[PDB]
């Protein structure tokens, strides 16, 4: 939409959690659970690949 | 809110216009300009509670900590109605110390 304004990752997490309804809190209080999870998925993909 | 489904920006909005066998769109955006780096936070510990922004960003400008939205850079002190708790400080990581500022009590003298 412009240029590129830096922003660190889990802040722009919880700004997309904000998006669906979600308050950031539920993210930062799990964030260590939902990376393991956003891992784990990512390596079903090239398993299935 | 479709992204780059009328220009490139944000999208503001939009007037026609008609040609030979076909027709013209003159989209307006929003597009942002002159950007300042700062230091930032998540959340903001104090009283042994975390405090996060209701809306905006908690920024600093090297010294000092304030809230902005997130688009337009426009800042203010961190009080009570522009924040929420949830939990105690030893969970979230990054979280930073300063002091929330109640309205009401230095209004009771
Ligand atoms: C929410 O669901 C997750 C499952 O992804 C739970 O985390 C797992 O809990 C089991 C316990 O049976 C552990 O063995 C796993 O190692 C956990 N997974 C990860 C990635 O940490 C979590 O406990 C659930 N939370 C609640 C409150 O029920
Ligand atoms: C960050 O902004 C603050 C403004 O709040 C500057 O601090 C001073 O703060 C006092 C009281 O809060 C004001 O009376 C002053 O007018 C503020 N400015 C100055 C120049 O004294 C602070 O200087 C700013 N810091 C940086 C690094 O820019
Ligand atoms: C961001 O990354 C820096 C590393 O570049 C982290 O700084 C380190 O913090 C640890 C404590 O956890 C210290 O033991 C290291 O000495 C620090 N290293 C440097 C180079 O400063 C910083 O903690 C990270 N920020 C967050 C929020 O995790
Ligand atoms: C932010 O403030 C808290 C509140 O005091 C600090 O917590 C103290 O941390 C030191 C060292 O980690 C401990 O020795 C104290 O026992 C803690 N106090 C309490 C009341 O728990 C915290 O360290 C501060 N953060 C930073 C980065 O200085
Ligand atoms: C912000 O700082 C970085 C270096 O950390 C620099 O590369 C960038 O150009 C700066 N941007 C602004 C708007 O100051």
């Amino acid at each position: 939409a412009g240029a590129a304004l830096q922003i660190p990752f889990a802040m722009q997490m919880a700004y997309r959690f904000n998006g669906i309804g979600v308050t950031q809190n539920v993210l930062y209080e799990n964030q260590k659970l939902i990376a393991n999870q956003f891992n784990s998925a990512i390596g079903k993909i090239q398993d299935s690949l | 809110k479709r992204v780059d489904f009328c220009g490139k920006g944000y999208h503001l909005m939009s007037f026609p216009q008609s040609a030979p066998h076909g027709v013209v769109f003159l989209h307006v955006t929003y597009v942002p300009a002159q950007e300042k780096n700062f230091t930032t936070a998540p959340a903001i510990c104090h009283d042994g509670k975390a405090h996060f922004p209701r809306e905006g960003v908690f920024v600093s400008n090297g010294t000092h900590w304030f809230v902005t939205q997130r688009n337009f850079y426009e800042p203010q002190i961190i009080t009570t109605d522009n924040t929420f708790v949830s939990g105690n400080c030893d969970v979230v990581i990054g979280i930073v110390n300063n002091t929330v500022y109640d309205p009401l009590q230095p209004e009771l003298d």
